[PDB]
């Protein structure tokens, strides 16, 4: 008997700048909707559209494909909850891709020890960017940071990376096992997840 | 020698971006948070009338020496505003010290950046038409208003225009970089 309550796009975020994706919530205190339509236009121009792909985000998301998504550009949009007892509209949300980059994490971290003669033993660690992200044209930019710690330690050290790939650190206490992960930001915006965490023992002739 | 050149403008367009959005949120946070600014920000940008690339493959598609004429035009197409906000902002009896030290940096870095990029086209395209055309800001009066929601709405769309085409010119020198010192191998 209730229409649904008030929903709202909670969360808008791009991997890399060539796509993006939008969420929302239904409101709590109204009927279950059947359907939903998130409806947008576009700073400059006055067509409506409607969320292109509903499949792609999974769950309540709206997916903007690259012939969707530009910089520099706001997108008002607003999501509409309807059953066969009436509808809701949330609030308008204004979005710029240039302000919600968030990478997925960098992939294939690998860690090694190496003691060459006579020069400094190190950590070498070593791994890739995400996916999808195009560093070569310099269209996008990525930074990272390194965390390690030994089980117990109560604070992890942080190692800026820059752009760099690879890294080397030195001060290992000798005969400790450390856990290592990787995230990376781009130039702006917002850091990934830390990835999965690799192990290494440090042998003890450190 | 064009690395050292990109190398710094770079960085120069980088600080500048980051700077302009640490202004904007500091802006926004202390006058505007709680209110409908962002409504009246729609199209507000002296700069929009330029024809810009808005994805990569409209960047990819854009000549280098059309690319650099039109970071140029829109690094030209600032300096009066950013003269105009740091002056009426510093003439105020009582200024928000912090933004207005993120003004006058960013007054003084983008004409360093400017310069550099005259550099840059003067090595590249030693032999342009030395063309000045660029878009004209004409906000001063409502920056003057004594209405304070039309003054801060007035000063709102400036720094968020400020924020975008900071980002913006930061995205197409890196992009440049990548294409004419790398190959497109960054
Ligand atoms: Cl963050
Ligand atoms: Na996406
Ligand atoms: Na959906
Ligand atoms: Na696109």
């Amino acid at each position: 008997m209730l229409p649904p309550g008030k929903p709202e796009i909670f969360k808008c975020r791009s991997p890399n700048k060539e796509t993006f994706t939008c969420w929302w919530r239904p409101g709590t205190d109204g009927g279950l909707p059947t359907n939903y339509s998130l409806t947008y236009h576009r700073e400059g121009e006055t067509l409506m559209h409607e969320c292109p792909d509903y499949i792609t985000g999974g769950p309540n998301s709206c997916h903007f494909g690259k012939q969707y998504t530009s910089m520099w550009r706001t997108y008002i949009m607003m999501v509409n909850a309807t059953n066969q007892m009436g509808s809701s509209f949330s609030d308008e949300l204004y979005v710029d891709v240039t302000y919600i980059v968030q990478p997925d994490p960098p992939l294939e971290l690998a860690v090694e020890v190496k003691q060459p003669e006579d020069r400094k033993p190190y950590l070498w660690i070593k791994w890739s960017p995400p996916t999808l992200i195009d560093l070569k044209t310099g269209w996008f930019t990525l930074l990272y940071e390194i965390r390690l710690k030994p089980e117990k330690a109560a604070e992890w050290e942080i190692h800026f990376a820059g752009q760099q790939t690879e890294f080397k650190i030195l001060s290992l206490h000798p005969g400790q096992k450390y856990l290592v992960q990787v995230r990376c930001k781009p130039d702006h915006g917002y850091w990934s997840a830390w990835s999965p965490a690799t192990f290494i023992q440090i042998p003890s002739d450190f | 020698m064009l690395r050292d050149l990109f190398d710094r403008a770079v960085v120069l367009s980088h600080y500048i971006a980051n700077l302009s959005s640490e202004m904007f949120s500091e802006f926004d946070k202390r006058y505007t948070h709680g209110r409908g600014f962002i409504t009246k920000a729609i199209n507000s940008c002296h700069t929009s009338s330029l024809a810009t690339p808005e994805d990569k493959e409209q960047a990819q598609q854009m000549n280098q020496k059309d690319f650099l004429s039109l970071i140029v035009s829109i690094l030209r197409s600032w300096n009066e505003p950013l003269y105009h906000l740091v002056t009426e902002v510093r003439g105020m009896q009582e200024a928000p010290e912090a933004i207005l030290s993120k003004a006058v940096e960013i007054e003084e870095q983008t004409k360093r950046l400017l310069e550099r990029m005259e550099l840059i086209v003067s090595q590249v395209h030693p032999e342009t038409k030395e063309n000045e055309i660029y878009p004209v800001w004409s906000g001063l009066p409502s920056l003057q208003m004594a209405d304070e929601e039309s003054r801060l709405s007035a000063y709102y769309n400036l720094l968020h225009c400020l924020r975008r085409d900071s980002h913006k010119i930061d995205n197409y020198l890196k992009l440049l970089k990548c294409r004419i010192i790398h190959n497109n191998n960054c």
